[PDB]
């Protein structure tokens, strides 16, 4: 809602930012973001 | 506001979130690490579903027990603690009355959702003799202590009698055979609400905290052995289960989700609660918490015991 | 793709259970997960039928419509595989129930909740406090003959009866049993046949009517055989009109859709559609309608 | 052809395992390869997820699709793809023109003669060649036969522009996939105030897949369209929006009249498709040059649309 | 608190969680002048109503391997800021103790960023800059077989926070247990603009 | 007028391992694999308890031998991965131009992906599985702050000493049960009333076990074996370092045992770590070229409790990576 | 999967039965491999009276098959799955369109057995094929047939009531999508007909019944002619009305769903087929 | 805020709210106006508190 | 209504919701809100907190007197203990409560 | 039976050096 | 003794073994 989807080369930082996420997001924390299970979760096509 | 014949006898179960702690000592177990494998499961034409299976043996090697877990402290009291009753017409939607205009005035005087659950609680008439000595203390909300974990394993014959022949006493109080009788017999009134025997037409959804007191099925469950009542505690018997966070209080249907233990199925007492009988004895049991009269001429107060001490607070008068 | 659910126990089988689920092997079971590993407490029927409740039977039919089906194939200590039935596949479904019914016309089956008794097909676990109901596999001319009966035993408790309470075969007579209350679906069931039945008395035919009275004064059928030689009034009176053709048709029209509607309303359960069933294997190469 | 070489030797079903039970040392080798194939086949590494690309012709099935004939002013170029098209009966036996609808162009056929309105006036402003599309709506609804003149037909996978005598294909019946072999999954868009979660207004057991069930439903003000999702079967669904039309046996009562049967039927329902139940609906937002109004997405549709049943 | 959030937020967590505002505001709120009813314990009170509010903090962010700011004395990342005001810097001061060090290793320049020759192209061409274009260039088009481990990505995250020489600044270090904070006040900054803080 | 990206990132998944928590201090990983061979779930024992030979004429001191049945538990732990297809249908395409070249790598990437998530799934599902087991198998600490006391028990259990000790566990619920809210309500005492309690824990836990050897899983800086495992919440790890205060080990264990499943244990997860997928990828697009043409530390921390040092670990950080519950 | 069923003829199949079989291959028949009862044929010979029920109900047990090749002595035909489609034609010298129509309705031939089969003089067997139309045809074709034969056999009893060119003016032509058709009017469909006679004959007792079951509410829906019956009946033979009726009921439900209900996407009006699967 | 004579001290010795009903602000549910001005208003039902 | 990090969000970012004038005379709701900074959890809560009220004088110089053993209701009279956040030292004379 | 918690480490063939079945 | 059972039951002959 607001998010783009494409192959980035996604940095790989090491911070614990999965801690309390899914019910964050839940409760809209985020503005904006796309929940992606399943096949969804791959990088997309360019 | 004017007293009938009887009076009663509240029971609620009211949940904790307890933070747990578990030991375990070493070379308990012993394990064998199978190979993980892979297999397809749903190949659907958009998205092929694979699935990872895995298979361990885990025997247990000590022949004592070899862990032990206790709760270290209460996150919070995830119930309500309060005064939600339930409502039989929901539990037994198909039995009524004589005539439809006195059927229908009935279900009118009485009831016909926001905050945690509201801890459904059960109602068993008991006579207005039933001494208060008896309700300050944790025992059973029946008149008769049942003492079937006590008795010998696997014999129902005989350990029916001790929770339901009146000929012999208590097991508490020989002095007594029961606090009421309109409880604790056979085919007593709060025998017939709360059995299974007799709730052949109630509604199996919703829950009912007098079942851990009154089902037969369950009491005779506990009279086995002291070694396998302590197992069949622990090994997820979920035999009186209730809903953790549903705002309306159910039994699970199987949850194995959830973890719960229930300590008042096991040894079949519930703890008494802060009750009273007037306003005055609850501002006088946080003015003076030693010297406070239990009995003030005719009312009382049941000072509240449990496994949790929940902390009181009045305006600024604190008890512990 | 792999169909094969592994259902694994808590606490260890005993020898006498592991037994009788042996003799218990490519049975029907409706699942409660479609997934690959699940839980016995919730495998089988025993949750929407216990034992402390009334049987209510066509609660379990909307369980067995809506839920999966699939077949007992191997049981062990521990844990006992199934395998899940999809359209497409062609299942081996062996005759394992107590009131045996022959499948010789090779008839479609249907899948029923155990209304001829809980006991023999109850199989019990004292590993853990749960009950396996099988439910019971059997054609649908003797599933249409046994859902009337229940019901009808609801509208028949007021006003012989044996013939009612019993199932009819070619062969025998089994005893199904019946509760002395349906229950809250049961008892919706019959309140939406008997809205439909009210409805529809006032969309009947006349011209039928007249058929029915030449016939019974002219040429008795075996078909005509109910009315022991006897007219009521209410056919005289809605035979006091003239018959035309344009409101008959239009009648007859809504009569086809709300037949079509009874259609919907009578097929409950699972049925399975049987091809080249083996008489002497006792099995039969199955799938879903 | 180098490309082609490579493109087609890797696009091949494997060959079928042979084991010559007649000789001696061929009988070793061949079980040889069968286990060096299941240990390769079956644990964790990229050659069991190699192995399931190569789909060895139960599984997977090539759905039918539809070829439709329509014209350019009774559709719009900017809807999204995955909208699920209702084919309309036509009298004439040599017509040629099929004439289908959007759910937005038929909200429109709906409601002009008495959110959704906002977009569907957006996209189809003028509704006078839509209601010329139709011989008689006013008349078909009196008599409450439009439901079965009105047969869905699946959702849109590929829509080739034109500016005259447009052409649509959608899935008719199967996995609902696009016609172009670079791949994409067609998202089923269903306009949300017309869709409805029957679990919602419901208020145990875990299904295979949860369907979608469109119900063209006569409402006493003109037609209205909604769109159901139910875990459950056909025949269950048939009782619980028997539960759900509360309201319409109560009208159907006091239209005290049987001779007109008209108020005895209340629309009917055709189920459309399986989607899976264990990934849910996903709702978004479509966007037009001015408004956005929010569609639920649907994905991995698998159409199978049945027949009009009767509420 | 996530043993209260390990369930999903359902309509009798939102109201416990409600309660327990409440509870919370009535009872540990302002946690300075009720660290005067007792006279023994003031330091522990308030090193432990300190301590418990850079744990509710998720101090987890993905520029948290790129060390910006160290303690004077010994190696060690700082962690973040108490911004106080004079009073409670003249408090915390000397009931939390002498500080451990009284200035901190930062940078002395911003870390500039400039659109470059790659980035002037897509600016002009599209309107779309990216952040280090070198390293999505070092990414996807120089080995793009190669995937980024946690450390092979450090150089990238930090862009151009590391090449800086590091000038210390003064500010009361503040050990909070094996977290080194930096309490500071910003009143001097106000009251010569005469502004409220 | 450009809309800059400032950057775009992702997080590292952990590699949680069930031989590097601690919570396998409390189980032994046979290399025998032979009771998932074995038909039977059983293993029968030859026990032997001693006997103290008594002198008067009661009743002769026969010796004592138990014929003791373990049967064994087999749970099934399974995952699942949604992969699409056009992602196979791009790893079986050879790539030439760059740009599917790209676009294959990130198909191998999002496989890569996948098969990761499989095995980082299934050492979450056998911690979990193991952990409930642990947890099937504890009966609460009101039972055996008696029950495991021999003081009680072993004069034979007849109905007194039986109804006399289910009055015993109801004092131990109630004056007993939530023990680290009673040392916050303690005076000066916090250490004394925590350590008692976790000793009493870990003598009640204690007793006689089959299948003994050698001392396993040594911590470092001590060198003693460490008898058992504290599993833990966060919370209560983090109150345990205040009241209890120290640790004996810097949270450093020195298991020796782990020595076969460093080879093992790496042969899978190194082997879809992207640098053999991709490997076994251009393999089998080779294939496709060929078609046409024709010991350590354990991060544990651990606490001495009288003469055990056991650790105390918290896999709470492995369950709220999931988002489930603990 | 390997499919094709071949069927053992015992004679050779001469000229003009190799002209009719090929003339109609492409519509599907069921089956039972024997050729003697190899579809509808075992009900339809001279041997059993042309019921209409039996034959309803063996072809709503039995599969069906599609048949692609025509020999001397074979019949290539493949049987029929719920998993795949086949292509199947419009063979029927009843000719109805499928134009447009989702649905296909496989019933026995009410047209006459005449008007679809083939009659083999060489061999042992008659065949037939039952009709696969449209279901708003097979519902209208199931009341002018229906509604014929009670008009017809009322008017055989007592012709003063009604008329048999009144009722064959409209009861003797379907009109669907603007096709009209003729129906062949001319024993059959007696059964059906005197089933749906005992239903709407014993449905005012069931309706009572039934209300009297679970007040008024219910009570003012029939007319006053529709409401009158005395309360004055015995048990048995009330249970064994009601119980013969709703067996009657439920038979006539699943006999007016049309039996196997066919789908198809494509009809192709230049080759007459239509893709067609199972549902 | 004019209450009557009947309005019992306990609730004031609590931080209740002015009105009578406890106007729960997340309580409720989540984005409607049926349960949250019924949990709000409607007094058929009885307030969550007591 | 809306959500629980959502409502969090909002409560700290701006003046959410019914602020007073401070430093002047009688309380105004501000318009200018420009150097007026003030959190305020009466509006995220939606409760009021009790004062010091006291039906007669008599129980609010017993309150100071005993304040454990003090009678909440005395007959036809009350006093209500303020439990509100900010804990105000009360001090009438030398008796000196908190 | 009597394998009910046994390992077995060999056989014991009934003569037969080269046949598996019998005793 | 054709199988592996020496890390079962331990290195011991006196405490365990087969």
């Amino acid at each position: 809602e607001g998010v783009e989807n494409r192959p980035f080369p996604y940095l790989t930082v090491d911070a614990d930012l999965l801690s309390n996420l899914r019910q964050s997001a839940a409760e809209g924390l985020f503005h904006s973001f796309d929940l992606l299970v399943g096949k969804d979760a791959r990088e997309a096509g360019i | 506001k004017i007293h009938p014949g009887v009076a009663m006898t509240v029971v609620r179960t009211d949940e904790i979130l307890s933070e747990n702690i578990l030991f375990s000592s070493r070379a308990s177990t012993s394990m064998f690490i199978g190979t993980p494998n892979v297999s397809r499961r749903e190949a659907r034409v958009d998205a092929v579903t694979f699935e990872v299976h895995h298979e361990m043996a885990s025997i247990d090697t000590g022949l004592s027990y070899s862990s032990t877990m206790t709760p270290a402290r209460v996150a919070a009291i995830t119930t309500d603690m309060g005064i939600h009753t339930q409502d039989f017409f929901s539990v037994f939607p198909a039995e009524a009355f004589g005539n439809q205009q006195v059927n229908d005035y009935i279900k009118a005087k009485v009831g016909a959702l926001c905050h945690g659950q509201q801890a459904t609680c059960e109602i068993i008439v008991t006579p207005v003799t039933a001494d208060v000595a008896y309700f300050q203390k944790s025992n059973s909300p029946r008149g008769r202590a049942a003492c079937v974990v006590s008795c010998e394993n696997y014999n129902q014959e005989v350990a029916e009698g001790l929770i339901y022949d009146h000929s012999r006493p208590d097991a508490a109080y020989e002095y007594r055979s029961t606090v009421n009788p309109w409880a604790s017999q056979l085919g007593s009134l709060g025998d017939i609400m709360y059995n299974s025997s007799y709730r052949q037409t109630a509604v199996p959804g919703l829950y009912s905290p007098c079942r851990a007191f009154f089902n037969k099925e369950e009491l005779l469950r506990n009279n086995r052995g002291l070694y396998n009542m302590v197992n069949e505690y622990s090994q997820r018997l979920g035999g009186h289960p209730a809903t953790s966070n549903t705002e309306v209080q159910f039994v699970v249907i199987a949850g194995t989700d959830v973890f719960l233990e229930q300590p008042c199925s096991f040894l079949q007492e519930a703890f008494p609660a802060l009750s009273a009988s007037s306003r005055a004895l609850i501002d006088e049991f946080m003015s003076v918490k030693q010297t406070h009269a239990p009995i003030h001429y005719g009312h009382y107060i049941i000072e509240e015991v449990a496994p949790v001490r929940r902390i009181l607070k009045f305006g600024n008068k604190v008890v512990f | 793709m792999d169909l094969k659910v592994v259902v694994s126990l808590s606490s260890r089988l005993y020898t006498d259970e592991i037994a009788k689920m042996q003799q218990r092997i490519g049975c029907i079971l409706p699942l409660a997960s479609t997934h690959g590993t699940q839980n016995v407490q919730g495998l089988g029927l025993g949750q929407v039928y216990s034992l402390e409740t009334v049987p209510d039977y066509v609660s379990m039919y909307n369980y067995l419509s809506d839920c999966t089906l699939a077949v007992l194939d191997e049981v062990s200590v521990d844990s006992l595989i199934l395998t899940k039935i999809v359209p497409g596949q062609t299942y081996a479904i062996k005759n394992k129930y107590q009131p045996f019914f022959q499948w010789h016309g090779t008839g479609s089956l249907s899948v029923m909740p155990p209304v001829f008794g809980r006991e023999h097909a109850t199989v019990k676990l004292e590993s853990n406090d749960v009950d396996i109901v099988f439910p019971m596999v059997l054609p649908t001319p003797i599933a249409e003959e046994v859902l009337q009966k229940i019901l009808l035993f609801n509208v028949y408790s007021r006003v012989v009866h044996m013939h009612l309470g019993s199932v009819s075969y070619l062969g025998h007579h089994y005893e199904l049993a019946l509760p002395e209350v349906p229950g809250p679906l049961g008892l919706a069931l019959l309140d939406n046949l008997s809205l439909y039945f009210c409805i529809m008395v006032t969309l009947l035919p006349r011209a039928s009517m007249r058929l029915v009275r030449g016939l019974i004064r002219h040429e008795h059928h075996d078909l005509l055989n109910l009315f022991q030689e006897m007219v009521p009034d209410e056919i005289a009176r809605i035979d006091l009109d003239d018959l035309s053709v344009a409101d008959d048709l239009s009648r007859m029209r809504v009569m086809m859709t709300y037949l079509q509607s009874l259609a919907s309303l009578f097929n409950l359960g699972p049925r399975l559609a049987t091809a080249a069933y083996s008489q002497e294997t006792l099995t039969a190469t199955c799938w879903l309608r | 052809r180098r490309r082609l070489q490579r493109r087609i030797a890797g696009l091949l079903p494997p060959p079928a395992r042979r084991l010559n039970i007649s000789r001696g040392s061929e009988f070793t080798r061949d079980v040889r390869g069968l286990v060096e194939e299941h240990a390769q086949a079956s644990s964790l590494s990229a050659a069991a997820v190699w192995r399931a690309g190569l789909l060895a012709p139960s599984g997977w099935r090539p759905p039918v699709f539809g070829d439709f004939l329509i014209h350019a002013s009774s559709f719009n170029n900017a809807e999204a793809t995955g909208t699920p098209l209702f084919q309309f009966k036509q009298s004439d036996p040599f017509s040629g023109v099929d004439a289908v609808f959007t759910p937005l162009s038929l909200f429109i056929l709906m409601n002009h003669g008495r959110g959704l309105t906002r977009m569907a006036n957006l996209l189809y402003d003028s509704p006078a060649t839509l209601a010329d599309l139709v011989p008689d709506f006013g008349r078909l609804v009196a008599d409450r036969r439009f439901h079965n003149f009105i047969t869905p037909v699946g959702p849109l996978v590929e829509n080739i522009k034109s500016t005259y005598l447009n052409k649509i294909t959608t899935v008719v019946h199967g996995p609902v996939v696009s016609k172009a072999i670079p791949r994409s999954t067609v998202k089923v868009t269903v306009p949300q105030e017309a869709f409805v979660d029957l679990d919602a207004w419901l208020s145990q057991p875990c299904p295979a897949d949860a369907r979608l069930y469109v119900a063209l439903t006569y409402e006493e003000a003109g037609p209205r369209f909604t769109f159901f999702q139910s875990s459950r079967g056909h025949c269950q669904i048939m009782n619980i929006l028997r539960i759900y039309y509360s309201p319409s046996i109560m009208h159907r009562y006091a239209v005290v009249q049987p001779l007109h049967i008209e108020e005895l039927t209340f629309g009917a329902v055709a189920c459309l498709g399986t989607f899976s139940a264990t990934d849910g609906w996903r709702r978004s937002a479509f966007n037009y040059r001015g408004s956005s109004l929010p569609v639920v997405e649907i994905d991995s549709f698998y159409s199978n649309v049945s027949d009009w049943e009767v509420i | 608190d996530p043993t209260f959030t390990e369930r999903g937020f359902s309509k009798t967590v939102k109201s416990d969680l409600i309660a327990m505002f409440k509870r919370h505001l009535l009872e540990h709120s302002f946690f300075l002048d009720r660290a005067e009813n007792m006279g023994s314990g003031f330091s522990q009170y308030v090193r432990s109503r300190l301590s418990e509010m850079v744990a509710a903090v998720s101090g987890e962010s993905v520029l948290k391997g790129v060390s910006t700011y160290t303690t004077a004395k010994g190696g060690e990342p700082v962690g973040g800021v108490f911004i106080v005001t004079d009073n409670v810097l003249r408090q915390l001061l000397t009931f939390l103790g002498e500080e451990a060090d009284n200035q901190i290793m930062g940078p002395s320049s911003y870390a500039s960023f400039v659109v470059r020759g790659e980035n002037l192209v897509t600016a002009v061409s599209y309107g779309r800059v990216m952040r280090t274009f070198e390293h999505f260039m070092a990414r996807i088009v120089d080995s793009p077989e190669k995937a980024g481990s946690t450390k092979s990505d450090l150089p990238a995250v930090a862009a151009g926070v590391e090449d800086q020489p590091r000038v210390p600044i003064s500010a009361a270090v503040i050990k909070l247990g094996n977290h080194a904070v930096a309490v500071e006040s910003l009143q001097k900054m106000y009251n010569d603009t005469q502004s409220p803080y | 007028k450009f809309e800059v990206l400032l950057g775009v990132y992702t997080n590292a998944i952990q590699y949680v391992r069930f031989l590097e928590t601690a919570l396998a201090v409390s189980c032994v990983n046979t290399e025998f694999k032979d009771l998932s061979r074995m038909t039977d779930g059983k293993i029968q024992f030859r026990i032997s308890v001693p006997t103290i030979a008594h002198g008067d004429g009661r009743r002769p001191s026969k010796q004592r031998t138990f014929i003791v049945v373990k049967n064994c538990h087999k749970h099934h732990i399974s995952t699942e991965m949604e992969l699409s297809m056009l992602d196979l249908e791009i790893l079986h395409s050879i790539p030439e131009t760059p740009v599917e070249y790209a676009e294959y790598v990130g198909a191998v990437k999002t496989v890569a992906s996948a098969l990761q998530f499989g095995v980082d799934a299934l050492e979450r599902g056998l911690i979990n599985t193991v952990l409930s087991v642990k947890l099937r198998h504890a009966p609460p600490m009101f039972i055996l702050q008696t029950l495991a006391d021999p003081t009680f028990t072993e004069r034979g259990f007849s109905k007194t000493v039986k109804s006399d000790l289910i009055a015993m566990f109801k004092r131990h619920l109630l004056e007993h049960s939530f023990f680290l809210d009673r040392a916050e309500n303690m005076g000066s005492g916090f250490s004394q009333y925590v350590r008692s309690r976790l000793s009493e824990m870990v003598a009640a836990v204690s007793g006689e076990s089959v299948l003994k050897g050698v001392s396993t899983y040594t911590t470092a800086k001590g060198g003693e074996p460490v008898g058992g495992v504290f599993i833990v919440t966060d919370n209560v790890l983090r109150q345990l370092l205040t009241f209890l205060g120290e640790e004996a080990d810097n949270q450093i264990m020195g298991p020796s045992s782990y020595a076969s499943f460093v080879v093992r244990g790496e042969n899978l997860v190194t082997a879809v770590s992207y640098g053999r997928v991709m490997r076994t990828f251009e393999h089998f697009m080779a294939r496709i070229v060929d078609s046409p043409e024709k010991r350590v530390p354990i991060s544990a921390a651990v606490i001495k409790l009288g003469n055990h040092a056991v650790a105390v670990e918290s896999l709470q950080k492995m369950y709220n990576d999931t988002q489930s519950p603990y």
